[PDB]
C-alpha cells in the first residue's frame, strides 16, 4: 500500500448516469448490434426510467444489460415483427425489460422508534443502512433490581465494531442520564441492536454516532425526524471525529432520498470538493461535538 | 494437429425465423422465456450482417432439460453441437493440453472440439460451471474466463498450440443448479 | 427446486425452573445451523418476544422459556435466511398454543421490526407450494409484481397474499 | 463498474504505449508471475515475460 | 462387469470416476476413446454391470 499514491475513482450519479447511458452507452450498444439511429428511438426520458426503477446502483453495467436487452427486442421486432423503426417509450417500456424491479422504496418511511438511517461506505459504493434497536427482555426484571441493561450486538460483530458499540452504549447512558436523570430506561433494559453488514471495516465505526442516536430514540419513544442522515464516529464523550468516502456516502443518500446528511466537522471541506450539481437538494450540516446532533435530530 | 485444425472455415448459419422457431417449437415445449431470447438472438444477429456468439448460462433444478434444449438450440440454429463437462475439474491441463515437449502431449479439449467439429463456429455446452473447485494446482476458472472475454477469445491460445484462436463466433452455454457458488468474476 | 420445509418448535426444558426465576427463554438452533442463519433466528426471537410483548403483556412464555426449534435443512445459503418469517408465527403460536391456520404457507425476511423484506427463487417456491397443495400463500410485497410474472396456469387455486409489515401477517395466521 | 480498468486502457491509448490488463486477484501459485526452472518438463517463463512478447515493446502499460 | 464402484477414490491425480462417466455416458461411449488408441470405438452395445455395496458413497453423477 505505503508503495504508491492512490486516487479515488468513484461512482456516477443518476444524471451523471443518464448523461453517460445517452451520450456513451447507447450509441456503442447500437452499433454493436447494427440497428440504425432513427430505426431505434430512445427517449433521455426513457433512459432516465431506467435508471431510476431497474438499475440502482454505484456501477454502470446493470445499465448496459437493459439496454442491450431493449435493442435486441428492438431488433428482433424490427427484423420479422410489424414495426420498421421501433419507438421505444416508457408506456411500451414494460413490454421489452418487463415489469419494474428494484421498485423505489425506503426502507422505513415512518422510522418507527429506535430505527434510523445511515451513510455506510459499503465495500460498493455507498448504501443507506438501517440500524435498528429494540427492546428484547422485559425492564421488569425486579422492581428493586439494579441490573443493567447488558446490550447483545448483531450483525455479524467486528471486535473492532464490538468496542465501538460498546463506547457507544457507554456515551449513550452518559448523555441520558446528563440531559434527563430522572429517566432510566436505557440505564437498566437489556436492550438488542442491529447493524446491517456490507461496510468495510475501515468505515465499520463511520456508523458509531448513528447507534448513540437510535438507542436515544428508544429511550424517549421519539421517532427521529423524517428523511435525515448522518455518520461519523465517537469518542466517548461526544467529540465527532472525521470519516472517509464522503462521495460515495453523499451520491447513496442523494439517491436515496434522504434530505438531510449530518458530518463531522472536519469532513466539511471533503464535502465541498465534490461536484456541484450532485449537491442540489440537501440541508447538509456540519459538526464536531455530538451535542448538537441530539437538537437537530430531536427538535 | 496443427493441419487438422479448420481455418477460416464458417458453418452456414440459418437465417429463417418461422423455421428455427417451429424446429424449436416441436422439440422442448413451454419454456417460452428461453425461446423467445434465442429468437431474439437469431433476429439481432442477422439483423447485424455476421453472427455473433455471445455467452449465456441456462440454470435451474436439475432434469428440466438444460441439456436437450441446449442440442435443441444447437439443431435449429443450424450450427454445430459439441458437449463439454466441468463440474469437479481441477486440472487446466485438459483445457490448455501441455507445452508439447513432453513425451506424450496433448493440446486442450477445447482443439479437440475444434478439429471434431470441423467448424470454427460450433455451439460449445459447458455443463456444471457452478463445481469447479479452483482448487490447488488447479483454478481452471482463470482459462474459462478466458473463454468467456468477450475479446481474448478472438486470440485464445492453449499452451500445446500457441497460435491464437479466434473465439468470437462460438455460442458458448452454461449450465448449473444454482447462480450462488458460481464465482463472480464469472 | 423448491420445497415445503416445516420450520418447528417446541419446549424443551421446564418453564418453571423457579416461579420467581427471571432467567430468559434462551434458544437452541440445530439443523445445521450457519453463522448467518443463527443470527436471523436470533433477530427473530428478539422480534417475537417484542411482538408477544406489544400484543398481549400478559404473557410471558416466550420471554422467560427455553425453546428448541428445527428449521429443516435443504435451503440454500443465499435463501437461507428466507425462512426466517416462519420461525417467528412458529414461536408465536408456541407462545399461545393456538395452531396456525391449515395449509399457510408463508415466507420473507424480518429486520428486527416487522418490516418484511423481499425473497429470492419466488418461482420455485410457488411451485412447490402448488405441489404440496397449500392453498394461502403469504410473500412480501415488494415481490408481489415478481408473482404476477408467474404463467396463469400455476397461480390457480391459490389465494395469494402480500404484506410489509409482519403485523398483518399476524392478523391472516390468527383470526 | 465505474470505469477505472476503462479508464486504464483510455490512459493507455492517449498516452501511445501498449496496453496490457493483469488480474492478480485470487493468484495462489506465484510461479504464474516467475514461470519455472525451464529444466521440468513443460516449464514457461512468467506471465509478464509473455506480456512482454505478446506486446512486442519493454515499455508497455500493465 | 465393473467391481467395487463405489469404492472409487477419486483423489489427487487420478479421478477414474471422470472416466467411468465417460464410458456410462450413453452416447459418448459410442465414440470412446484412450490415450494409446486415440481412435473412437463404439461401445452402446456393451451391457456394463456395476455392483456396489451400498448406493451413497457412489459419486451422484455416475
Ligand atoms: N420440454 C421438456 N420439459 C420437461 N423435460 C424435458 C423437456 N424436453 C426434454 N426434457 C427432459 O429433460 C432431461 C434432460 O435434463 P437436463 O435438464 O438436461 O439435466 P441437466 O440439469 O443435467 O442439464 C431429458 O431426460 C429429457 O427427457
Ligand atoms: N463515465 C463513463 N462514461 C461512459 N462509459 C462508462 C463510464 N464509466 C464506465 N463506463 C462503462 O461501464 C463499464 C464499467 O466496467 P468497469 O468498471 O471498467 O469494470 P470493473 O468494475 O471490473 O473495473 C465499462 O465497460 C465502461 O465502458
Amino acid at each position: 500500500r505505503d508503495r504508491m499514491e492512490m486516487i479515488n475513482v468513484s461512482g456516477y450519479v443518476a444524471q451523471e448516469k443518464l448523461a453517460i447511458a445517452e451520450r456513451y452507452l447507447v450509441p456503442q450498444a447500437r452499433a454493436l448490434c447494427g440497428l440504425d439511429e432513427s430505426k431505434a428511438k430512445l427517449s433521455s426520458d426513457v433512459l432516465t426510467l431506467l435508471i431510476k426503477q431497474y438499475c440502482r446502483e454505484s456501477g454502470v453495467r446493470n445499465l448496459q444489460k437493459q439496454v442491450e436487452k431493449v435493442l435486441r427486442k428492438s431488433a428482433y421486432k424490427i427484423v420479422s415483427g410489424e414495426a420498421e423503426s421501433v419507438e421505444v417509450t416508457p408506456e411500451n417500456l414494460q413490454d421489452f425489460v418487463g415489469k419494474p424491479v428494484f421498485t423505489v422504496e425506503r426502507m422505513y418511511d415512518v422510522t418507527p422508534p429506535g430505527v434510523v438511517m445511515g451513510l455506510a461506505w459499503t465495500a460498493m459504493g455507498g448504501s443507506t443502512l438501517f440500524v435498528e434497536t429494540s427492546l428484547r427482555r422485559p425492564q421488569d426484571k425486579d422492581a428493586k433490581g439494579d441490573k443493567d441493561g447488558s446490550l447483545e450486538v448483531t450483525g455479524q460483530l467486528g471486535e473492532v465494531m464490538k468496542e465501538s458499540a460498546r463506547i457507544a452504549y457507554t456515551f449513550a447512558r452518559a448523555f441520558l442520564m446528563q440531559h434527563a436523570p430522572a429517566n432510566d430506561y436505557l440505564v437498566t433494559s437489556h436492550i438488542h441492536l442491529h447493524v446491517p453488514e456490507g461496510a468495510t471495516p475501515k468505515d465499520g465505526p463511520s456508523a458509531g454516532c448513528t447507534i448513540v442516536t437510535a438507542l436515544l430514540s428508544l429511550a424517549m419513544g421519539r421517532p427521529v425526524r423524517q428523511n435525515l442522515a448522518m455518520t461519523g464516529e465517537v469518542s466517548l464523550t461526544g467529540k465527532i471525529l472525521p470519516v472517509g468516502g464522503i462521495k460515495e456516502k453523499t451520491i447513496a443518500a442523494k439517491r436515496a432520498g434522504v434530505t438531510c446528511i449530518v458530518l463531522p466537522a472536519e469532513n466539511k471541506k471533503d464535502f465541498y470538493d465534490l461536484a456541484a450539481f450532485i449537491t442540489e437538494g440537501l440541508e447538509v450540516h456540519f459538526v464536531e461535538h455530538y451535542r448538537e446532533i441530539f437538537d437537530i435530530a430531536f427538535p | 494437429w496443427l493441419t487438422s485444425i479448420p481455418w477460416g472455415k464458417y458453418s452456414n448459419e440459418n437465417l429463417d425465423l418461422a423455421r428455427a422457431q417451429a424446429v424449436l417449437e416441436e422439440d422442448h415445449y413451454g419454456m417460452e422465456d428461453v425461446k423467445k431470447r434465442i429468437l431474439e438472438f437469431i433476429a439481432v444477429s442477422q439483423l447485424r450482417g455476421s453472427t455473433q456468439g455471445k455467452i449465456l448460462c441456462f440454470y435451474g433444478p436439475p432434469g428440466v432439460g438444460k441439456t436437450s434444449i441446449a442440442r435443441s438450440i444447437a439443431r435449429a440454429l443450424n450450427r454445430e453441437y459439441f458437449r463439454f463437462s466441468v463440474g469437479g475439474m481441477t486440472d487446466v491441463a485438459e483445457i490448455k493440453g501441455h507445452r508439447r515437449t513432453y513425451v506424450g502431449a496433448m493440446p486442450g479439449k477445447i482443439i479437440q472440439c475444434l478439429k471434431k467439429t470441423k467448424t470454427e463456429n460450433p455451439l460449445i455446452l459447458i455443463d456444471e460451471v457452478d463445481k469447479i473447485g479452483r482448487g490447488y494446482q488447479g483454478d481452471p476458472s482463470s482459462a474459462l474466463l478466458e473463454l468467456l472475454d468477450p475479446e481474448q477469445n478472438a486470440n485464445f491460445l492453449d499452451h500445446y498450440l500457441d497460435v491464437p484462436v479466434d473465439l468470437s463466433k462460438v455460442l458458448f452455454i452454461c449450465t448449473a443448479n444454482v447462480t450462488d457458488t458460481i464465482p463472480e468474476p464469472l
